[PDB]
């Protein structure tokens, strides 16, 4: 599939089109799109929730949900919480490459 | 008492016993020291 780049308008198909779709999904909220209230992620609503073992069960679900809905060309490998520094939660998201 | 029970003290009838003990002191100041440690902050990883 051939799409356009977000900045600079360039037609890129494989590498950055798969990256500009996933990295947008993690920070786009629900209801921000016009007439599409189910596109986006609950990750903007996961801010200031307490970091529990049931919270990681939700983020690994919402990564698998919001990318499983609207990005079928990405196979998710692992969403591991690797560091809690100063309230900042480091979640490693290693994704496979297709095409 | 191995010291005060001498040969001459026992020859007068004096015989000594030591009863050392500790009483139970009333806990007039129970101190609590609360500390927010980040030691278990690395426990949220899985």
């Amino acid at each position: 599939m051939i799409g356009m780049d977000r900045r600079s308008g360039l037609p890129l198909s494989g590498l950055a089109h798969l990256k500009q779709s996933v990295e947008d999904i993690l920070t786009t909220p629900l209801g921000s799109r016009r007439m599409r209230p189910e596109y986006g992620s609950k990750l903007r609503r996961m801010v200031d929730m307490p970091v529990s073992e049931g919270w990681k069960s939700a983020v690994q679900a919402e990564v698998a949900r919001s990318l499983g809905r609207w990005e079928p060309r990405i196979g998710l490998s692992a969403v591991r919480v690797v560091a809690v520094v100063d309230g900042r939660v480091d979640l490693l998201l290693s994704g496979v490459f297709e095409g | 008492d191995p010291d005060l029970n001498s040969a001459s003290q026992l020859a007068q009838g004096k015989v000594y016993w030591n009863i050392r003990f500790t009483d139970v002191p009333p806990a007039e100041n129970p101190n609590f020291r609360v500390e927010v440690t980040d030691q278990w902050l690395t426990e949220v990883l899985d």
